[PDB]
């Protein structure tokens, strides 16, 4: 509910119930630090780079992965980010992701 | 107001509790904290009897985007050019992680300045003499940082 947690980037606490948990890991992310983050990977990075920014995970090296992480972060994404950025995600995702190893 | 305000405020919070060694006198304008200055200080041969005046400049989309450092003060070192720009791989844009903090960032530049990577070199001709005849190469650094570096606090 409202008991305060630390940004994982920036160090900042606010109500846990204004802050964005990301699915995939256990990492807590403020709504700014959240939208930046992933805003500017769009924008000038690859798909690839739409990780936590505090820990680095998921591992989109396994291709099983994808589906489940992607539809997940797919809904935080539109509450977060500005509409453009929002249909630059589904581009780049309908253009399909690199398979690092 | 911003993620890079927010994210500096806490790294200077936590250099000004635990000073870091080798970078001292760390000068920052609460006004505009996307400047550091501040001085490196080394801990051996050939770099020991001097100082170097560094600035960081932490881009407005910090920690998403990486910092740059300059060297103020001349170096003799194959990894920094005579502009005062320095080739440090933690903060290439290839290699940035927006979890690295600059306490991280500046052990980085001393481990770089302790241990010349002459592999990927920004003067090609001193990374050659690190190479060849390092002896040679810590007696031209040394009367380098005599005679061009800063001098080093207490
Ligand atoms: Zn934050
Ligand atoms: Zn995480």
């Amino acid at each position: 509910g409202s008991e305060f947690q630390e940004c994982a980037v920036c160090g900042w606490a606010l109500p846990h119930n204004r802050m964005q948990a990301l699915t995939s890991c256990e990492c807590t992310i403020c709504p700014d630090c959240f939208r930046q983050h992933f805003t500017i990977a769009l924008k000038e990075k690859h798909i690839t780079d739409m990780v936590c920014p505090a820990c680095g995970r998921p591992d989109l090296t396994d291709d099983t992965q994808l589906l489940s992480y992607f539809s997940t972060l797919d809904i935080q994404l539109r509450e977060s980010l500005e509409p453009d950025a929002y249909a630059l995600f589904h581009k780049k995702l309908t253009e399909g992701v690199l398979m690092r190893d | 107001s911003m993620a890079a305000s927010r994210r500096l405020m806490k790294e200077l919070e936590e250099i000004r509790k635990c000073g870091m060694k080798n970078f001292r006198n760390i000068q920052v304008d609460e006004a505009n904290l996307l400047t550091w200055q501040g001085l490196i200080v080394p801990d051996n041969p050939p770099y020991d009897k001097g100082a170097f005046r560094i600035e960081i400049n932490f881009p407005a989309e910090y920690p998403f985007k990486p910092p740059k450092i300059t060297f103020k003060t001349k170096i003799y070192h194959p990894n920094i050019d005579e502009k005062g720009q320095v080739c440090l791989p933690v903060i290439s844009a290839e290699n940035w992680k927006p979890a690295t903090k600059t306490d991280q960032v500046i052990q980085s530049l001393i481990a770089l300045v302790n241990d010349p990577q002459p592999e990927h070199p920004l003067r090609a001709d001193l990374a050659e003499e690190y190479s060849k005849d390092r002896k040679k190469f810590c007696k031209n650094a040394e009367e380098f940082t005599k005679k061009y570096g800063e001098k080093r606090p207490v």
